[PDB]
DNA sequence: ACTTGTCGGTGGTCTGCTCTAACGTCACGGCCAACCGATCGGA
């Protein structure tokens, strides 16, 4: 005699299918850390939309934080003038 | 001289075992067993004693289920059961697989025998 | 709080049962609550509480051979509760000391009781 | 630095004009791409030209767990960060900001990736501070300082110091040689404590048989109640309410049955056989 | 070794994601290659990776090789239970098929049999009482011992085992000392002397 | 705990305490007479190593006579 | 597993990436072994219970399931299967390298097998695989012969 | 002596710039911390303190400092 | 189950423990705390139960699990729980006979009854 | 009336991430030391 259980099917991004045995009275997660190490969603038409994570700090964000738009525009104008003079004389 | 029998006599029936390979420890201070080395194996092979050598290797050193089954059979008075598979062989197979070597045991049909009994 | 009084009553009832050898039913039904009808209902609830695990040998035990209620297993509950700071002890001491009756137990009863209670607190 | 900033701004403007923008002239697109490529090349050139300060900084951290090349690579990451955060308007040379960031990166990495059992940085700092204070106390007093002096000079309790010292232990290796020759190892003297004793198992089996024989001297009701209550049936015990619901009786009745059965079992004729098993 | 491999792999992932110049990426890839090589076989290429005390680390190949390796030390020869060891003296009154075993050594060897036999003779009520009696060396244990060792051969061995006759079976007899009594005529087979 | 052990403890009344016995016992095949005990305690300002609170050493002396198996020269 | 008399052969061979990731029950991602405070295995480390198995018998990592009745199920919170603790010496992991790495046995051997297979001297292999020299993987000879 | 020899072979400790130097001299031993019986009873080490006079010289400014440094037991 | 059963079980468990039991173990081990819907209802209920026990007079101490453990648990000091020894018996009879005769304030009569009951639980 | 679950808050500790602007720029601490036979890569 064993406790009744269900089997959930998960699919990774690169076409991998895995089976996970869960209990009956349990909230089956939409996404799971599969055996390959890649996160995979559960095969369901009614997707339980998970959280969305925004990208972290990048070089452009730091540059814009430490420099105003006017200074960068002036520097770009000077560089464009230099390359124009070098190219077309 | 400082060589007295009181410091030399040692005997054991069952005691502590090792961790990686489930074999008995060594030394009087640890209630360890006596080593049955390769030369003794050669002597047993020359004698022709297959069963004594098999039981010495399997059910006195490494057969984890076999040790407890043998003790129970001796206590209750039944026959000694058949030996199993030594744990050292499974340790060797895992160590070979960790070196990117595909070691697999094949049955008579040609399939692969899983070592995950339990 | 009408639950706190019951809880204190039980916490004192168990040591009382363990400290009076084979107390009859009538004495308990007259001393700790006049209503003897609820005494059985309180014993039934005491029979259900015990040590973690709540297996036999962990819950508190008893012998209802007849009227005598003896405890065989107490689950650590052997001593009564401590008289709370001020509150009950304060009121009892104040009543014992501010008596306006000429001394009748003064020689070796009232003063001895006052001193012993003060030392105990 | 100016080339890097110009390239970054040109890339951002090109990205903005790509989506919800306008048809850039061909020469403008060519110039933007050229500026972006020049900025990338300038960043790479600055990084490569400054990949010599990292080695000098990491030279001083050799012999403290991590390897020399790992320290160099962590310093290279710190140098990348310093290049990302360098401002040319202040007029200071690159060798100061770069030094700060390289040292920070090397120290943080050596705090993380140097112990088999990882300790957080906020506690590695405390351990280092305690060690420095201990060295100063040893120099001042002339003797080995006791935990009391460290407690006073580190404004902490005289008990946290013991925990800090006990968190600094590094595990030894099971493969280290014990004897003079090469036949002994530390791992051969370690006893497995989770192995079956081979004598407790048969004793447990005999205890189960004896207990079954003893419990077979009662009626069906008491034996079933005891087996369900103590979990002797398959693997786990139940509660008073569950057993009462299964048997359709009140919990007080179940408690009375259990009390009577336990009283009966305490009789010597039912406990003399089981005395030696406890 | 696994930690080194994982650390270098993660650092390589970070360097590739950032977009570092090819020199740093190439150096990291070379370090990852060296770490994997040290994991599989530490010392074949370059210098060995050492720990505290300048002791080179032990890899998988070091596990599988040598006299102290897996095969020779743990598969072709093992340590066994039900075995003892003691000094040998000369017993000239023994027969060629007999040996003198100490009572304590024989008791320890035959404990599983003695427990059962003294439970059967109602000397102990159960196995635990019999084990306690054996541990305390009760007077009624020794008689039981003389019943269990009768016609039960034991193998005697003296290292080095140069030929078959280095292991020989004997019928044991309890002796009061702590030294094994060996027949004088089996010494040449064992190459044994009583010094 | 095992259900059988719990039932036995309930029968005999021996409450299960969350402590494991690790007493110092005489090794196998050894005996003698106790001749000395040395006790060190941290609460008495003894330079014990870190983590160790108490330490105790016992000396056992035995007179051995000559017997079969002893080596003379 | 059982009946040693049923073992007919013991075959050995090279293991590809597919076999390596079919043996494994998960990928280890952190160089962590145990927690310095609770002395408990970390997650995705070298001793992770989600990959290799439970340290206790019939107990998961978060302690939600602690009974033999929960046999063969996986805890929905910690992801640890509820089984015996002896599976920790039977389950392997794998590490996904960010760059291919040659096997030391088949390169630094006498004789070198990669060198024999590719007709390359061992010094050339050591220069190539340790990032000291470039090697032309392929060349479009048809295009060169036309322009 | 051996200590004098090693200190003399290490006495000039100068940096690359040549502006600073550190010197060690005059090794001296104080009285023993404890007797042999006390060391064996209490599990200590039979050692004595070592003091070496260290002198710091700054070549550019010419200011010199000298302190008695404790080198250990 | 019942609130009184939860309180009694909690009192017994905290009396019989040897080390500071954390609240997480209290939830799983002590009966009656395992029927909560979520971790916040249990937390608030346990806080209220602790408040009630502390107000009653039962010594409920909160402290670390141990030196090398950062978890924080609760215990009950069995030595501070009460005072066993009692004095003579003749004076206590007079004290009880005069414990309450005409007082009507509910707090006073409840306090006197509690003191009398504790005295009976500590001998007469 | 008492309890109880959802809501909201204060204060504290453990853990992780980011930043610091004179100038600073290409590693060491150290053997190895037998002695035989076999064999692949050079010359
Ligand atoms: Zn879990």
């Amino acid at each position: 005699d064993l406790a009744p259980r269900q089997v959930a099917r998960y699919r990774t991004d690169n076409g991998e299918e895995f089976d996970v045995p869960f209990a009956d009275d349990a909230e089956i997660p939409g996404t799971w850390l599969c055996r390959n190490g890649l996160e995979g969603t559960l095969i369901e038409g009614d997707v339980p939309e998970p959280k969305k994570v925004k990208p972290p700090r990048t070089h452009w964000d730091m540059l814009l934080e430490r420099r105003s738009v006017e200074e960068l525009e002036e520097l770009l104008k000077e560089r464009l003038d230099l390359i124009k003079a070098k190219r077309r004389g | 001289l400082h060589h007295l029998v009181d410091d030399k006599i040692h005997a054991r029936s069952t005691g502590p075992y090792s961790m990686i390979t489930q074999q008995p420890l060594g030394g009087k201070a640890q209630f360890g067993g006596q080593r049955f080395g390769e030369m003794e194996c050669w002597a047993m092979q020359a004698y022709g004693a297959a069963y004594t050598l098999q039981e010495l290797l399997t059910i006195k050193s490494d057969d984890t289920v076999g040790r407890v089954k043998v003790y129970e059979a001796i206590v209750k008075g039944e026959n000694i059961p058949e030996p199993g598979i030594p744990e050292s062989f499974k340790v060797l197979l895992k160590e070979l697989q960790s070196l990117c070597l595909n070691v697999e045991v094949l049955s008579s049909d040609g399939a692969a025998i899983e070592m995950r009994d339990g | 709080s009408q639950v706190s009084t019951r809880l204190v009553r039980l916490l004192n009832m168990v040591p009382y049962f363990q400290a009076n050898p084979k107390v009859t039913r009538a004495e308990a039904a007259a001393a700790l609550g006049v209503t003897g009808k609820q005494l059985d209902a309180d014993l039934d609830q005491l029979w259900m509480c015990g040590l973690p695990g709540y297996s036999p040998g962990d819950l508190i035990d008893f012998d209802f051979v007849g009227d005598t209620i003896e405890v065989t297993f107490s689950a650590g509950v052997d001593h009564p509760l401590r008289l709370t700071s001020t509150e009950a002890t304060g009121i009892l001491v104040a009543l014992r000391a501010l008596v306006d009756v000429p001394g009748m137990v003064d020689p070796e009863a009232a003063r001895s009781a006052i001193a012993k209670i003060e030392s105990a607190v | 630095a100016k080339r890097i900033e110009a390239g970054l701004y040109a890339t951002q403007k090109l990205a903005e004009l790509a989506e919800k923008g306008e048809k850039l002239p061909v020469q403008q697109r060519r110039d933007m791409q050229w500026i972006c490529r020049d900025g990338d090349r300038a960043k790479n050139h600055l990084l490569e030209a400054n990949l010599r300060l990292v080695v000098s900084l990491a030279k001083r951290y050799t012999g403290r767990g991590m390897a020399f090349l790992d320290l160099i690579q962590e310093g290279n990451l710190g140098l990348i960060r310093a290049v990302e955060k360098f401002d040319y308007t202040k007029g200071y040379k690159f060798s100061t900001y770069a030094t700060w960031w390289i040292r920070q990166a090397i120290t943080r990495a050596m705090a993380d990736q140097a112990r088999t059992i990882r300790i957080p940085v906020h506690m590695v700092e405390v351990i280092n501070k305690l060690g420095r204070i201990q060295r100063e106390l040893l120099q001042d007093l002339g003797r080995e300082p006791t935990p009391e002096e460290l407690a006073k000079e580190m404004d902490i309790t005289p008990e946290k110091v013991l925990e800090i010292q006990q968190y600094a232990r590094e595990p030894i290796s099971l493969d280290q040689t014990i004897g003079d020759e090469g036949d002994s190892q530390l791992g051969d003297f370690i006893e497995d404590s989770e192995a079956v004793v081979a004598v407790d198992a048969v004793s447990f089996t005999l205890l189960q048989d004896q207990l079954q024989s003893v419990l077979e001297t009662l009626s069906e009701r008491e034996a079933g109640v005891v087996r369900l209550r103590f979990g002797l049936t398959d693997g786990q015990p139940r509660t008073l309410d569950e057993i009462g619901q299964v048997y359709g009786v009140t919990r007080e009745r179940i408690r009375q049955i259990e009390s009577k059965t336990m009283s009966k079992l305490r009789h010597p004729s039912r406990s003399q056989v089981l005395r030696d098993y406890l | 070794l696994y930690r080194r491999v994982i650390n270098r792999n993660n650092r390589l992932k970070r360097l590739i994601d950032l977009g570092a110049p090819e020199i740093i990426v190439n150096n990291e890839k070379r370090m990852l290659q060296e770490s994997v090589d040290a994991l599989f076989d530490n010392g074949r290429r370059g210098r060995p990776v050492t720990g505290p005390g300048n002791r080179p680390l032990k890899s998988l190949s070091d596990l599988l090789k040598g006299k102290q390796g897996r095969f020779r030390q743990n598969l072709l020869g093992k340590r066994v239970d039900y075995s003892g060891r003691s000094v040998i003296v000369v017993g000239p009154q023994l027969k060629l098929h007999q040996c003198g075993l100490p009572k304590l050594m024989a008791l320890e060897l035959f404990k599983p049999f003695v427990m059962k036999r003294l439970v059967d003779l109602n000397h102990a009520q159960n196995i635990k009482s019999a084990k306690r009696m054996v541990e305390r060396q009760r007077p009624q244990v020794w008689d039981v011992l003389e019943e269990v060792i009768a016609e039960h051969p034991v193998l005697l061995n003296r290292a080095p085992t140069l030929h078959r006759l280095g292991i020989q079976a004997f019928e044991p007899q309890l002796v009061e000392g702590k030294a094994i009594q060996l027949h004088p005529l089996v010494c040449e087979a064992f190459n044994a002397d009583f010094d | 705990l095992t259900p059988e052990e719990r039932l036995l403890r309930a029968i005999f009344g021996e409450k299960a305490r969350e402590v494991r016995d690790t007493s110092l016992k005489v090794p196998h095949g050894e005996s003698g007479k106790v001749i000395g005990i040395r006790v060190f305690s941290r609460e008495d300002d003894d330079e014990l190593p870190a983590g160790v609170n108490e330490l105790v050493r016992v000396y056992v002396a035995q007179k051995r006579k000559i017997s079969d198996g002893d080596k003379l020269a | 597993m059982l009946d040693v008399n049923f073992f007919d052969e013991l075959r050995i061979g090279l293991a590809t990436a597919d076999d390596i990731r079919n043996w494994s029950y998960g990928e280890v991602k952190k160089p962590e072994t145990i927690n310095y405070r609770t002395l408990k295995p970390e997650k995705d480390g070298l001793f992770c219970e989600k990959i290799f198995g439970p340290t206790r018998d019939w107990e998961c990592y978060c302690g939600k399931y602690k009974r033999v009745r929960f046999k063969g199920i996986i805890c929905e919170r910690c992801g640890v299967e509820v089984t015996r603790a002896k599976v920790r010496r039977e389950r392997m992991g794998h590490i996904e390298l960010a760059a291919p790495v040659t096997h030391i046995w088949y390169f630094k051997g006498v004789p070198s097998r990669l060198g024999y297979l590719l007709d390359l001297a061992p010094k050339d292999l050591e220069k190539i695989i340790y990032f000291a020299a470039y090697v032309i993987t392929s060349v479009d000879d048809e295009m060169r012969h036309n322009e | 002596g051996g200590l004098e020899e090693v200190l003399a072979e290490l006495s000039p400790i100068e940096d690359f710039s040549g502006s600073m130097s550190l010197s060690f001299s005059d090794p001296r031993f104080d009285e023993v911390k404890a007797s042999v019986d006390e060391c064996k009873d209490k599990d200590m080490t039979y050692a004595a303190p070592l003091f070496v006079t260290a002198e710091f010289i700054n070549n550019n400014t010419g200011e010199i400092k000298s302190q008695t440094v404790f080198m250990g037991d | 189950v019942s609130k009184v059963e939860r309180l009694m079980n909690l009192v017994i468990a905290l009396l019989s423990t040897r080390t500071y039991l954390p609240a997480e173990k209290i939830r799983t081990t002590v009966a009656g705390y395992a029927d909560s819907p979520s971790d916040e209802a249990f937390s608030r209920m346990f806080e209220r139960d602790k408040n009630e026990l502390r107000d009653l007079g039962i010594p409920l101490e909160t402290g670390r699990v141990s030196k090398w453990d950062s978890t924080e648990g609760y215990r009950i000091n069995r030595d501070s729980y009460a005072l066993p020894p009692i004095g003579l018996t003749a004076d206590e009879a007079a004290a009880v006979a005069v414990a309450t005769q005409l007082w009507q304030s509910p707090e006073l009569v409840t306090a006197t009854q509690n003191a009398v009951l504790k005295l009976r639980a500590a001998g007469v």
